[PDB]
């Protein structure tokens, strides 16, 4: 986990998990609230958040739909997942600026 | 070196030529401020020429008056290139003669003890231009350098004269006119750099400072950095259009416009003024185009396949190394594939990337009924205008358009092809770097014709070739719901499809008119047609 | 010293050797100038005038150009990288060159000499002549190059080389470089397609004599040998040299070692895959492959670099 | 805050500003603070779109705000009648009428409007651009004077001539869309309607 496995991307599984903004993982490989990176390319990473949901199957990790669209994830495709360590004494967030739209027109 | 006199260019009105005006006075003007006792018993004789090249706007005449006042002299004379052959023989004569005239009659009347009479031409490269050899369609002929030439050295000559031209293009000046006694000191004078933008932003806001006219917030350190491959004669008209922006606030519409008398007592330049300026009015020539990204790159770049990646990653690292590498300042790539794949959009889409300050496009699009002769001169155009930038970006688009393929003969033009290929292995100056991408549909004609030593490299931009990546694609468009995809896929999914991405977004729209309960059916029908066997 | 200065401009005109004079003056009578208000002379520097060899010296590296001389900053952009000795058939080109160089020279009965530079495309053939030429001392050389004809007509380069064979018939000792003989005549496989004007004008430029006790070298490249013997072109030179590719792993890596490139480390995976097989690769073309391949991360560089070698550069 | 109904322009909101703030929003201004600031005028603009737009009301609308002087209408074919001295001095005989004001009372001048139509047949003979080009811009040359250049081929037009210091505005006149067919049509039946002499069905 530390040191970075390779995973298969994956669909998600429930609406409610696909809102969250989490990535959906198998408890027996991971845990809740642990932040992972996903590697595509030596040049491509992204951090994301984890959640455990029973019906994602072991060695899979699953992405909504945005998500896929935001880090060019095509479902089937091979990532490397490792565990990713947050600096809270600087890396915390007092203030972000979002640009938000109505999602459907 | 060589100890140079010591000035101060603020006070002038001059930023960035810290060396241009020095070697121009120390090898033009230095012997002309001596006393003419020592300049006799040394018998030196005086310079009596000046070239000046670079392109337009860049003050090359502002030199010229300002060295003109330095020097306390008469008001420089004006003349004009194409203006002197609008007539012949009998009429240019005395045209000439009404320049030099008062040089001679002070000459007379004063002797060794006179004042300089400064001349100034411009575009001297039309009279002074026997270089018609040029395209295989033109002509010239004329003989009014040799007038120009016996007014400037021989009998009667003046030894109270000083002659300074002006061009843009250098390689067209005849060598007649630049043997040693005649035009014989050459300048250039080029786009300044980021201390040169500075110094000229700091000369032309110096006004309104002493009056208090300058808000607070202004800071000019930044204006410089997002002012890229900007000219002299645009950083000026980029500050008038602030002006004028902040003036417009404090008028009052009503039968006839008036000043608003109450709040024209502050009136202040502020930062959103120049923001707004730089957003809309100014657009330099030597810059990055932004209105052609959207002519090309029309409806996104979505990822479909694992093709799609390979490419934009190959991009990126010929952009870091046409930037960072000293052994290889100009590389070249080809894009290949079959027809409707894709190619110009992944091409325009690396170049936006690329986030170099010049960045051009070569389209058949502009030479419809063009010529040959008038094709390699559009061409050889855009190419030179790739010189003088110190990073640089050129796409020629569809290949085979431009040297006009036919299979039936086959017929082409080898005028355009010869040119071609000379242009895709020729360095920039100095330590400038360039780089050439080029889309293709045709590759075996191209291989036939030697055209691939000339590249560096190729990239294949494939079709998609299997049911999972179709799937892959209609998911990310969009446009058919799952109880109509799982129907789509219980047949595609059964075999292999030969489809490129423009056909696919044709055919989604052809089979969009139709009833709702007969989409799906239409869509299937037509893709059979089109592909479904390669 | 007069004497000395009568040595080293060699090929000047007797209307530069007195702008040379001039120029070195004005450079003298800048030391002693001043300028506050409007320029005016110091009345304490006009005095202690003496025009000295630095001034001289100066004047003729930076403001003065002959017209029948060496153009010093031309053979700049062909030279570009240096030269290398990865192999053998590097040093049997340079010392032919100077065989044939003594030969012009202290010859009686063969005033003119011809030689042709062939081999495979990328194999370094335009940075070898430049190298050759460079290195006879001769007071006049030039190049004829097809970038500076864009866009001519076919009777617009005739004259054009004409001129630059006419201005070496006034040197006691000249040299030209033809560059890209198969690009002048305008050559295309389909048809084919190419000039008869001036393949007619090169074939009789290459056999006249200069006038009565004068010299002259010329040195020709090209890439497309089986061309130029179709049109009897072959016969108009006196000799050919062969610049070969490289063609096996010891060369490879001794070019490699000499560029300064991989560690050693990192020289040994390259050596374990690539001796085991025969390459066929040019010298133009492996400083392409080793800049692309080094703008990867640290621990891909290898793995890139031999499988961009793998792609292209196979056996023969 | 333009009132366009009562000028008589409706479908063109974005163009009447611009220009104004480009062009004509410093010559409002006493010479005083605008001798404070170092900025010089613009002497040149260019209209381009089809035949039969609104290009010429716009010009004489926007000179009468000011209340400057008529403006000198001129045509392009007219003026390329026989050769130098017919058309040349022809030329001189236009922006003579303001070659005085200056050299009598200067600044203070009023601004004279010289509307110049074509513009691309003249500048493609090369007598009349020359002479053109050297009385806008060069060492001699009027500051109370605007000159206007309509087109219908914006193409064919020279390069020579859009540079800085020279013509330097570029404006299109298209066709109107919905809305500035209504306003325009509101405007051109604004008598009537005042006089009961529409029907309630129009
Ligand atoms: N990888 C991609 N993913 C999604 N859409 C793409 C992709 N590449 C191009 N497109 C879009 O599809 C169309 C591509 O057409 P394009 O102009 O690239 O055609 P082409 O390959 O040059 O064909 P032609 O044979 O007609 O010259 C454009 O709408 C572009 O926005
Ligand atoms: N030993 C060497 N011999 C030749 N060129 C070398 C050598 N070492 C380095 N180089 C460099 O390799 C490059 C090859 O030379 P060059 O580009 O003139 O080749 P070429 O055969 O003329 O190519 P082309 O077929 O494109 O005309 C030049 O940069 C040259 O400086
Ligand atoms: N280096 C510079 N420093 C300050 N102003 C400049 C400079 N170059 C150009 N300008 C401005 O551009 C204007 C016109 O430039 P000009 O010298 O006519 O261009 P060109 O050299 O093409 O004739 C001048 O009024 C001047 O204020
Ligand atoms: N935007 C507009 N609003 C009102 N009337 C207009 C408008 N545009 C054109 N017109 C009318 O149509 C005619 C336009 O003529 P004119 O502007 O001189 O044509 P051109 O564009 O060739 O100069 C005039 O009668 C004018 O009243
Ligand atoms: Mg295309
Ligand atoms: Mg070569
Ligand atoms: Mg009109």
């Amino acid at each position: 986990n530390m040191a970075g496995r390779s995973m298969q991307a994956a669909r998600c599984p429930t609406d409610e998990l696909s809102l969250s903004n989490c990535a959906v993982v198998s408890e027996k490989d991971y845990q809740s609230g642990q932040h992972v990176i996903v590697r595509t390319s030596p040049n491509h990473k992204y951090i994301f958040t984890l959640r455990t949901h029973p019906s994602v199957v072991p060695g899979s990790v699953a992405f909504s739909l945005p998500q896929r669209k935001w880090a060019g994830l095509s479902i089937g495709q091979e990532i490397e997942v490792a565990l990713y360590s947050f600096d809270k004494a600087k890396q915390c967030i007092g203030t972000m600026t979002i640009e938000i739209d109505f999602l459907q027109k | 070196s060589i100890i140079n006199p010591d000035w101060n260019f603020e006070k002038m009105g001059i930023g960035g030529l810290d060396k241009e005006f020095s070697d121009i006075f120390r090898r033009a003007f230095a012997s002309r401020v001596f006393p003419p006792e020592i300049v006799e018993q040394m018998g030196c004789k005086h310079v009596k020429g000046i070239l000046l090249y670079g392109p337009p706007g860049c003050g090359k005449t502002l030199l010229a008056r300002q060295i003109g006042k330095m020097l306390n002299a008469r008001e420089p004379k004006v003349v004009n290139g194409p203006e002197i052959l609008n007539k012949y023989v009998g009429e240019s004569e005395a045209n000439i003669r009404k320049l030099f005239a008062d040089a001679e009659e002070e000459q007379r009347r004063l002797g060794a003890n006179s004042g300089l009479h400064i001349i100034i031409f411009d575009e001297i490269d039309a009279i002074c231009k026997q270089r018609g050899s040029m395209a295989g369609s033109t002509g010239v002929h004329d003989t009014v350098v040799n007038q120009l030439l016996s007014k400037i050295d021989g009998v009667e000559q003046l030894n109270n004269i000083l002659v300074i031209g002006m061009t843009n293009r250098p390689d067209l000046i005849d060598e007649a006119l630049l043997r040693p006694g005649r035009l014989e000191v050459k300048m250039e004078i080029g786009l300044p750099d980021e201390k040169g933008r500075l110094q000229i932003l700091h000369i032309h806001t110096a006004r309104m400072r002493g009056h208090q006219l300058l808000s607070a917030d202004v800071d000019i350190k930044e204006l410089a950095v997002e002012t890229k491959n900007f000219s002299g004669a645009e950083l000026e008209g980029l500050v008038r259009a602030a002006q004028s922006t902040a003036m417009n606030r404090h008028i009052k519409a009503s039968t006839k416009v008036e000043v608003d008398m109450e709040k024209a007592e502050s009136l202040q330049v502020t930062r959103g003024d120049f923001l707004a300026s730089l957003e809309n009015d100014i657009k330099p020539a030597f810059g990055t185009n932004q209105e052609d990204y959207a002519s090309y790159i029309m409806n996104g770049i979505i990822k479909w396949g694992d093709p799609v990646t390979r490419v934009l990653d190959d991009g990126e690292l010929l952009v870091q190394q046409t930037k960072n590498s000293d052994r290889t300042p100009l590389v070249s790539v080809l894009l290949e594939g079959p027809p409707h794949s894709g190619k110009t959009a992944l091409a325009a889409k690396i170049a936006e990337e690329s986030n170099f300050p010049f960045i051009k496009i070569c389209s058949p699009d502009k030479m419809i009924g063009f010529s040959e002769t008038a094709k390699c001169q559009a061409m050889k155009k855009i190419f030179d205008d790739a010189y003088k930038s110190q990073l640089s970006c050129v796409v020629v688009d569809d290949i085979e358009r431009l040297l006009d393929y036919v299979p039936i003969g086959p017929r082409f033009s080898n005028l355009v092809l010869q040119a071609l290929l000379v242009l895709l292995k020729k360095a920039p100056p100095q330590g400038r770097k360039l780089l050439i991408i080029g889309t293709t549909s045709r590759k075996d004609v191209l291989q036939e014709m030697e055209m691939l030593n000339a590249f560096s490299t190729t990239i294949h931009v494939p079709n998609i070739a299997t049911g999972e990546q179709l799937l892959e694609a209609l998911e990310l468009l969009g446009n058919f719901k799952d109880k109509e995809r799982t129907t789509i896929a219980q047949q595609v999914k059964g075999k292999k499809v030969w489809i490129g991405i423009k056909k696919l977004l044709m055919l989604i729209e052809m089979s969009l008119q139709m009833d709702p309960e007969y989409r799906v059916r239409k869509f299937l029908a037509l893709l059979r047609e089109e592909g479904a066997s390669p």
